[PDB]
RNA sequence: UGAAAUGCGCAGAUACCGGGAGGAACGCCGAUGGCGAAGGCAGCCACCUGGUCCACCCGUGACGCUGAGGCGCGAAAGCGUGGGGAGCAAACCGGAUUAGAUACCCGGGUAGUCCACGCCCUAAACGAUGCGCGCUAGGUCUCUGGGUCUCCUGGGGGCCGAAGCUA
């Protein structure tokens, strides 16, 4: 569909507290989205996943969700 | 000293009595390990993505700090002895990598 | 680690003249520094075999430099190794 | 027995059987059925038709407790699955939501030989 | 499970919710990707630590390459001592299948798989390709530096291919 990167302005993707931003990079099942979807550079996507994994331990982001209407 | 970032998550059902007592048991430990405290933040209450310690929310501290590296694990050990202290995550500071200019 | 104040101090402390950053005497000096940090680290971390290779390379490269020196200037050789305490 | 007007339908599709269990909205089971509880035994419990009948049986037993609507929650892939769902929907019993909640390791325990195959 | 049976279940199993213990492994990210000399390395954090790339062209002044032997590393399985043991599982105990079935399938299950220390030193340890250096068209995709950032210039991973080589 349309890339998640393209729907945002600047943002520090080292920022493991900005759950508002971070959360659009997760799927409806709280799974880290692949680059095909996130629209990221390899290097960026590496840094992302790292800080997504931080948010998660902080309690700020989900490790999982359940799929609604299936 | 390296520059670090100390996230603490607290029990969301506290009152000035303990909350403020915790916050200084913290200051004592931070100080007692050599932690100068630059910036500090406190968004405080917030909705967790999954329950921590049976409870659906958490109270969020965040401290920027400079301090001696040979102790930073020791400090972290001390912080979580406490019971209303639920998550401690000490993290090296980092230049903000940004995206989309 | 080895911070550049620590390191600069070791370059001054040797260095034939002001500005000598390369050269046998300095190079051996720096290597001797790291070898010692890294010998210290493995005294505890017996299992850290990967690091231990690093050591072998450093050691050989140092031994290689000193071979060179002792051949060119047998004096400032005896001076260097005495000043650092080694290779006996 | 008690009157509960809505609660959960928990479908457990597996390649060997669908088992449908119905509960109050706190998760305590009211009734339950399976391919075995219907006539079937052995390989036939696996069928989608077995699924329909169990879904329907367990929905009937549940309307005996005056059940009106359910939150559906599916787990496992299995022949009977969308069939078990389609049953509930068309059973009188009203289906508020449907939710896949199939449990999955964040790779953890070694599988049995049969389920390693992806090795 | 092809179909079954052994097996577990009215000492109440299965499915469902709540609490607790433990062991082991880290899903998405994840790649045609990265790192390491090889073996090999994957949740997150901190400390300790090895390698390596680019820019400046500042320093030393051939200090280089290779390397019998030596020394060290060396997947799995295996061994010793002591822990640990959730799941999996040689052997083994059963159920099927079969003409038979010391197997393939199902149900159990010990060593082991896990940790520490000490052994073992093997492999389709494979790129089945010794290390180092110079030289000889390009095109295309990718990881990672620098620039005057359309394009240029390093380092690394692929694909097609000049000259040439090859049974
Ligand atoms: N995950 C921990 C790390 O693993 C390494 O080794 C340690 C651990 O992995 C290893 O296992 C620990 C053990 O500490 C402890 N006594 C029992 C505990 N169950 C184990 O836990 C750990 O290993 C197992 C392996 O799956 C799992 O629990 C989990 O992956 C991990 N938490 O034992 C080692 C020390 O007891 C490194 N030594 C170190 O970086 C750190 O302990
Ligand atoms: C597959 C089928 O129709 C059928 C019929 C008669 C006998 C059997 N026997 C089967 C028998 N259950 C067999 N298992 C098997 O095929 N599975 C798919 C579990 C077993 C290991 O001995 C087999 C391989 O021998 C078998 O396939 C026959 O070959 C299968
Ligand atoms: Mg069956
Ligand atoms: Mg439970
Ligand atoms: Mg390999
Ligand atoms: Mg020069
Ligand atoms: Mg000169
Ligand atoms: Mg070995
Ligand atoms: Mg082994
Ligand atoms: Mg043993
Ligand atoms: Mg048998
Ligand atoms: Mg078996
Ligand atoms: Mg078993
Ligand atoms: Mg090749
Ligand atoms: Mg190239």
């Amino acid at each position: 569909k349309a890339k998640v990167k393209a729907t945002l302005g600047e943002f520090d993707l080292r920022d493991y507290r900005n759950v508002e931003v971070l959360k659009r990079f997760l799927s409806e099942t709280g799974k880290i989205l692949p680059r095909r979807r996130t629209g990221l550079s390899a290097k960026e996507q590496r840094i992302l996943a790292k800080t997504i994994k931080r948010a998660r331990i902080l309690g700020l982001l989900p490790f999982t969700e359940k799929l609604v209407r299936k | 000293m390296r520059r670090y970032e100390v996230n603490i998550v607290l029990n969301p059902n506290l009152d000035q009595s303990q909350l403020a007592l915790e916050k200084e048991i913290i200051q004592r430990a931070l100080e007692n390990y050599g932690a100068r405290v630059e910036k500090v933040e406190e968004l405080g209450l917030r909705r967790l993505a999954y329950p921590i310690a049976k409870d659906p929310q958490g109270y969020f501290l965040w401290y920027q700090v400079e301090m001696p590296e040979d102790r930073v694990n020791d400090l972290a050990r001390e912080l979580r002895i406490r019971d209303n202290v639920r998550r401690v995550m000490v993290v090296k500071s980092q230049e903000p990598f940004l995206a989309n200019a | 680690p080895i911070t550049k104040e620590e390191k600069q101090k070791v370059i001054q402390e040797f260095a034939r003249f002001p500005g000598d950053t390369g050269s046998t005497e300095v190079q051996v000096a720096l290597l001797t520094l790291r070898i010692n940090r890294l010998s210290e680290h493995l005294k505890v971390h017996k299992k850290d075999h990967h690091s231990h290779r690093g050591l072998l390379m450093m050691v050989g490269q140092r031994r290689r430099l000193l071979r060179y020196l002792q051949r060119e200037d047998p004096e400032r050789y005896r001076a260097l190794i005495e000043k650092l305490g080694i290779r006996g | 027995k008690r009157q509960v007007a809505s609660g959960r339908a928990y479908i457990h599709a597996s390649y060997n059987n669908t088992i449908v269990t119905i509960t109050d909205p706190d998760g305590n089971p009211i009734t339950w059925s399976s391919g075995g509880v219907i006539g079937y035994k052995g390989s036939r419990k696996g069928t989608p038709y077995a699924a329909q009948l169990a879904a329907l049986d367990a929905a009937k037993k549940a309307m005996a407790y005056g059940m009106q609507s359910v939150d559906v929650i599916v787990r496992g892939t299995g022949a009977g699955r969308e069939q078990a769902i389609r049953a509930l929907q068309a059973s009188g019993l009203q289906v508020k939501s449907i939710v896949d909640d199939t449990p999955v390791p964040h790779n953890g325990c070694r599988p049995k030989k049969k389920f390693r195959k992806a090795s």
